[PDB]
């Protein structure tokens, strides 16, 4: 078995170099991570210590912030 | 019991045993339940009456439960919809989550207590924002050992504006003397228009890594937010400070956030400034009020100032840094 988390949506800010992704695991979360990894909406992946297995490839994900999902904050991100 | 008294609840499930289980669980809690066995029947029931909460299964429906969600959102009813699926159709769960759904449950019914948790959280979100509070605490502890504060600090240092720049045909210079490359006092300058310029100053040494995050979030949205407050006008920086407090609250960014916010209009030769936490001075000299940092006091509710000059020199200092800003 392996956890199957799904990216509900993602926003990338050019002002910064950050990717904000709302994802579902066992609950909704917002992750602020490095833009280098691109996670389009609908992507299913397995989390790992400082990494993500997507399509059987382990990408090193640099995480800035992990927080519970907020409808207001996510809508604010999507409006930029 | 009597928790769900007067709670109209719609259950759109296709397997009869699961229908009965859900109805018995909801009626045990006192809910007024309406059950459908078909997607079209679901659409009709919806056109008929408005349930306080809805449950739909996209598993073997006559009409895709995700398509029923699509219809509901197209109508804009935006009624709650808790979906039922399994470890399969991960993409369907994604599509549901993109729709205005609330949570998800695996087809087996084993964890009824988590079902009670989700149903109550949906039906009385204000009452059961205890869940949100607990999750805030959990994620505050969680973030500590999964995130890389060093990388965020380095990114914030890299994103700082150039020392000398012309914005809105205003000359702008800034010089910091506290130890650089260890992100302390942080600045952002943006152009709101061909004549309007704005900027914010935050001492990220007080909130720690969260402060860095806050700074980044500010650089993402500050411009936007200020523009929104300028949308409903022919100023009012304080509302922007409170909205920033609420932003840091929405994100899991606790702590003290000493901030300064300024806005200069070139053709009106006017500078407006407000401070919550940071010391500063600026000329014709005026010392900006210290203020109470954000994330505290609930709402700082502080003052502004208009000097009506063409060029200004404002020094901004806090316990984490000292900086000078200049407009000619």
């Amino acid at each position: 078995p392996h956890m199957k988390w799904i990216v509900i949506d993602t926003v990338i800010q050019p002002t910064c170099g950050i990717s904000f992704s709302a994802i579902w695991g066992n609950m909704k979360m917002i992750i602020w991570y490095q833009s280098t990894i691109f996670l389009p909406p609908g992507s299913i992946f397995t989390p790992v210590k400082s990494g993500i297995i997507l399509k059987d490839k382990e990408y090193p994900i640099t995480i800035y912030h992990i927080a519970p999902f907020n409808k207001d904050l996510w809508s604010l991100l999507k409006s930029s | 019991t009597q928790p769900l008294v007067g709670k109209q609840i719609l259950i759109v499930e296709d397997e009869q045993v699961f229908r009965s289980l859900l109805d018995s669980w909801f009626s045990s809690l006192g809910a007024t339940t309406v059950l459908a066995a078909d997607g079209v029947d679901a659409l009709e029931l919806l056109g008929g009456f408005t349930p306080d909460l809805m449950i739909c299964d996209i598993a073997m429906p006559r009409m895709n439960g995700l398509k029923l969600l699509e219809h509901i959102r197209n109508r804009g009813d935006q009624t709650p919809v808790l979906v039922i699926s399994a470890t399969e159709n991960m993409a369907d769960i994604a599509k549901a989550l993109r729709l205005g759904v609330e949570d998800v449950l695996l087809k087996p019914v084993k964890d009824l207590n988590r079902l009670r948790e989700m149903v109550f959280a949906c039906l009385y979100p204000s009452m059961f924002n205890s869940r949100v509070e607990e999750e805030e605490r959990l994620f505050r502890d969680w973030d500590a050992m999964v995130d890389n504060p060093a990388a965020a600090a380095k990114l914030l240092q890299e994103l700082q504006p150039p020392v000398q720049q012309v914005i809105s045909h205003c000359r702008v210079n800034y010089r910091q003397l506290v130890a650089a490359d260890k992100p302390g006092l942080v600045l952002d300058i943006a152009a709101l228009s061909e004549n309007d310029l704005a900027f914010y100053c935050l001492d990220v040494t007080r909130a720690g890594h969260n402060g860095v995050l806050a700074a980044l979030l500010l650089r993402a949205l500050f411009n936007g937010l200020l523009q929104e407050q300028l949308a409903h006008q022919n100023p009012e920086l304080g509302a922007l400070l409170k909205q920033v407090n609420h932003l840091l609250r929405q994100a899991n960014l606790p702590g003290q956030f000493p901030l300064l916010v300024g806005y200069y209009h070139r053709e009106l030769k006017n500078l407006i400034l407000v401070s919550a936490g940071l010391n500063a001075t600026l000329g014709e000299q005026v010392q900006i009020s210290n203020g109470v940092p954000l994330g505290t006091l609930g709402n700082a509710y502080l003052n502004q100032l208009s000097q009506r000059c063409d060029a200004w020199q404002c020094q901004i200092w806090g316990t984490g840094g000292r900086l000078r800003l200049m407009l000619s």
